[PDB]
Order: C-alpha cells, then structure tokens, then sequence
C-alpha cells in the first residue's frame, strides 16, 4: 500500500494493429499514475483545493465521501508520424501522451 | 511565507501518536503566518482527529 | 456498478471547526466524482489522449495497467470571507471548489 | 468531422455480442473520416478484443 506515485507503462502501437496509419514511433514510454491519497497530501501532488477537502473529509468520515484518486497532473505531448485520411504524410504534436507528475484530485 | 507544506511533507514521507505531536508543534509554529491556507487547517483538523481516533 | 458521473457532497466549515475565522459563507456545496472507467469513455468525459490509451491497455490486459480513474475535469471558484493573518477581512475568491464536471483521467 | 464519439456515446449509455456489431458499424461507417483519431483506433480495438472475448 504505497503513496500516489508514477509507474512505468510502455506502449507499443505495432502491437495495438496501428502499424498500418503510424509510420513512427511504433513504441514509446507512457507512465502512468498509481497509489492510495492517504492525509495529509504532500506539497509534490500539489492538490486542488476540492481536492484538500475531499481528503480532510474522507479521513474524518470514511463513508461519508470516497478519497480522492492519484491521477496524472501534468502530461507531455509526443509527435507522431502518421497517413491521415487523404494518404498525406502528417507530423502531428499529440498533447497529453506521457506523464510527467502524478497527483490527487 | 507559510510553512505547512514542508511540515506536512516531512510527517507524510516519514511513514511511509507518535509523530503526531511532532507534527502538530510542526503546524503549530507557523500558526499565526498560516491563518487562511485551506492546508494548514486541514491538517490541523486531521491531527485533532488522528489524535481523537487513536485514544491519546 | 454505474459509470464515472458527479455526485452530492456538502461541506460544512463550521463543523470542520472554520468558523472562528471564516465569516461567511459556512456551508456550501461542492460535489465529487464517483463511477467506474470503462471501455470505451463517453465524449461527455472528455477524457486526455493517454487516458484514452490507458483504457484501452486496461480494457486489453487488465493485468497490465490499473483503469482510469473518475476524477474532476472543471472546476468553479468560490468567494470567502475570513479574517486573514492581520485581523484583516478579506474577501477572497477560492478556486478550484465546486466540481462542475468528472471525467477519466 | 468525425463521428466516433457519437457511437461511443450511443454504446456506452446503452450498456448501462448483441449490440457490439452494430457499434462496429456505426464506427465503421467513419472508418474514411476518422484515420487519424485515438478515439476511433482505441474504439476499433476494443471491438475487435470484446469480439475475440466473448468467443463470437
């Protein structure tokens, strides 16, 4: 039972049949978001302050509301090489695509 | 100018009612300069129901 | 089981013992997210690229990578007045407050 | 431009083998428009893996 922290998760769009439209890359390095939001929250997971509240009020009253859920707060975007609809060679900045700090909400 | 998040992350990474006082005289130093962050009290209200929780 | 949606949840600050030094407003309401992820997300949760992908390598391999979690993706201010650190009466607008809509993140 | 997340939406809030080809249809009446789109390929793939589930 671990804190919200960022884990490792690869993706490989050969292996999800995207081969056929993404040229490149075939595979890149994701993370992803994982761990209990126990009180307090740390000032890393820099918290909303619903957030803050939601968790002060779960650790009072466990069934009054459910705990606040480590989820990315900060994302970086990659580009992608793709054919679009009209067989066009597109380099594209996908946005939200690798983690880059988890946190609570 | 407020001090609460160190104090909070120091109590949160070491257990990772017995810090519990350290922790509260962590907050309770910076209470004056801290009157009005949603943090800082929310912490003051878990350190009192940590303390009501765990009988001591 | 139902799905990622926004339920009730109403704060009080004067049973969070706030009131000595919150004026106005003592109670109001601000929400929460609650409701399982599952394939594939609706446009209404108008989820982010990676966590659209983390879905699918869930939905996949649920072994794999742990699902998205329902989490708030807007949020409304709120003002407060409270006495502040001088014995000063401010009226300060808080953000971040009231969960206006949930998504997958 | 694309029509992805209207079948989505349709799928989903159905489900609240039976409709699953008629949601393959209606994702593949875009399937020109929408080359390009994560929405569409996750949706595909997830088709194709509840298709290959559920043995049907």
């Amino acid at each position: 039972k671990a804190r919200c922290s960022r884990k490792a998760l690869h993706v490989n769009f050969k292996d999800m049949g995207w081969d056929d439209w993404i040229i490149a890359p075939l595979e890149y390095e994701a993370f992803h978001c994982e761990g209990l939001c126990e009180f307090p929250l740390r000032s890393h997971l820099e918290p909303t302050n619903h957030a803050v509240i939601q968790t002060l009020m779960n650790s009072m009253d466990p069934e009054s509301t459910p705990p606040t859920c480590c989820v990315p707060t900060r994302l970086s975007p990659i580009s992608i090489l793709f054919i679009d609809s009209a067989n066009n060679v597109v380099y594209k900045q996908y946005e939200d695509m690798v983690v880059e700090s988890c946190g609570c909400r | 100018q407020c001090r609460i998040q160190k104090c909070t992350t120091d109590f949160v990474s070491l257990t990772s009612c017995k810090a519990l006082r350290a922790y509260a005289g962590c907050t309770q130093r910076t209470s004056k300069a801290c009157r009005g962050n949603l943090v800082y009290h929310s912490a003051v209200l878990g350190i009192s129901d940590l303390m009501s929780q765990r009988n001591c």
